[PDB]
């Protein structure tokens, strides 16, 4: 089951891309982080792929309820530190 | 879908886990749709050195268990590409396995421009020229790959 993470309305994603690049309990190298919005994908941010990270670096940027991003749903991110894709089941 | 699909959280695994050579870039048209994506391989030695060669995946909801589905979009001579763009790559086929990743298969398509292989070839001809003559099957190469007929058959030219 998804290891719940809690962070405020008004954080940025940013916030939560730190607090998986430095938590001692993770730290993962480059994660790669989705959700799913309205029935679809929605790649949020990740590094390793430029033609993706070209287009996605604004969202570190943006708010995160900006981001459509609501409250319980699992969050999909991959790293070299996951053996297997991890769900995060965000905390409002 | 409500959640992400097995196939989604997988490959957003492998595509995040790639370490390519420069002579390989991949690039999506969607950030949101890691199952759909272009590879371009621009060779830096071998028969095919500055060439240009662009291939098509599409990832299944089969996936890992099914591999993806892979194409050349770039008409070019050689055993293993056929004129309609069918790669024979044994890994992604029946050599497949759930294990290997978009990163094994791109060291694999790259391989086949560094090595081409005469044993099972989509294009025989080329594959003959390529075990009885080694160097004509190397002009055969530089004439398709700056655009011209081999045969009666016409290579669109495909250098970087």
């Amino acid at each position: 089951l998804p290891q719940n993470i809690q962070f405020s309305p008004s954080a940025k994603l940013q916030e939560v891309l730190d607090y998986l690049t430095n938590s001692a309990s993770l730290q993962m190298k480059s994660p790669a982080i989705t959700a799913t919005l309205e029935g679809k994908n929605r790649t949020l941010y990740m590094q390793s792929v430029t033609s993706i990270e070209e287009r996605t670096r604004p969202n570190l940027s943006k708010t995160l309820k900006e981001l459509g991003l609501v409250d319980g749903q699992e969050l999909a991110v991959a790293d070299v530190t996951t053996p297997q894709t991890v769900l995060f089941k965000l905390h409002f | 879908g409500s959640m992400a699909s097995a196939a989604q959280l997988r490959i957003q695994k492998d595509i995040n886990e790639l370490n390519l050579p420069k002579t390989c870039d991949i690039s999506f048209s969607d950030p949101d749709d890691l199952l759909n994506f272009k590879l371009v391989i621009c060779p830096d030695e071998g028969f095919y050195k500055s060439g240009k060669f662009v291939f098509s995946f599409k990832v299944g909801q089969g996936y890992p268990h099914d591999p993806p589905k892979v194409k050349c979009e770039t008409m070019v001579y050689h055993p293993n590409i056929d004129l309609e763009g069918n790669v024979c790559l044994n890994i992604l086929r029946e050599d497949w396995k759930p294990v290997l990743t978009i990163n094994s298969i791109i060291y694999g398509l790259q391989y086949l421009f560094l090595e081409p292989n005469p044993e099972d070839p989509l294009n025989k001809e080329a594959a003959e020229v390529l075990q009885n003559n080694r160097r004509l099957f190397e002009q055969n190469v530089q004439r398709s790959m700056r655009g011209g007929y081999i045969g009666s058959t016409y290579f669109e030219r495909c250098l970087k």
